[PDB]
């Protein structure tokens, strides 16, 4: 009576996609920052020692992430 | 001047119908909105 009929386009179509981008990158939204976070705060990332007297290391051993 | 009684006439015409149609939006079932969950 009050509240009159208002009238607005479409809203469905708008809600189901943002509903499916949101639920389909917090399908790996949630578990890849969580397997970034245990290995920045279990594995450890690196130290800072040099190569020892006459001792070849590998192409890797260089860098101070251990995913990278 | 003024109107042509032929244009008085469509003009109450198009009263009764624009008030019935004005009449018709305003809702009010006791709801106008209903959540299923």
């Amino acid at each position: 009576g009050k509240r009159l009929f208002i009238i607005k386009p479409s809203g469905f179509y708008d809600k189901r996609f943002l509903k499916l981008l949101r639920f389909y990158i917090l399908l790996t939204g949630i578990p890849v920052v969580i397997g970034i976070t245990l290995i920045n705060v279990f594995i450890g990332e690196a130290e800072l020692a040099e190569i020892p007297e006459g001792y070849v290391p590998e192409h890797w051993e260089y860098f101070k992430h251990p995913i990278s | 001047s003024g109107y042509t009684p032929d244009e008085k006439l469509r003009l109450q015409q198009l009263r009764e119908l624009r008030r019935r149609w004005l009449k018709d939006q305003e809702l009010s079932p006791r709801e106008p909105v209903l959540p299923p969950r």
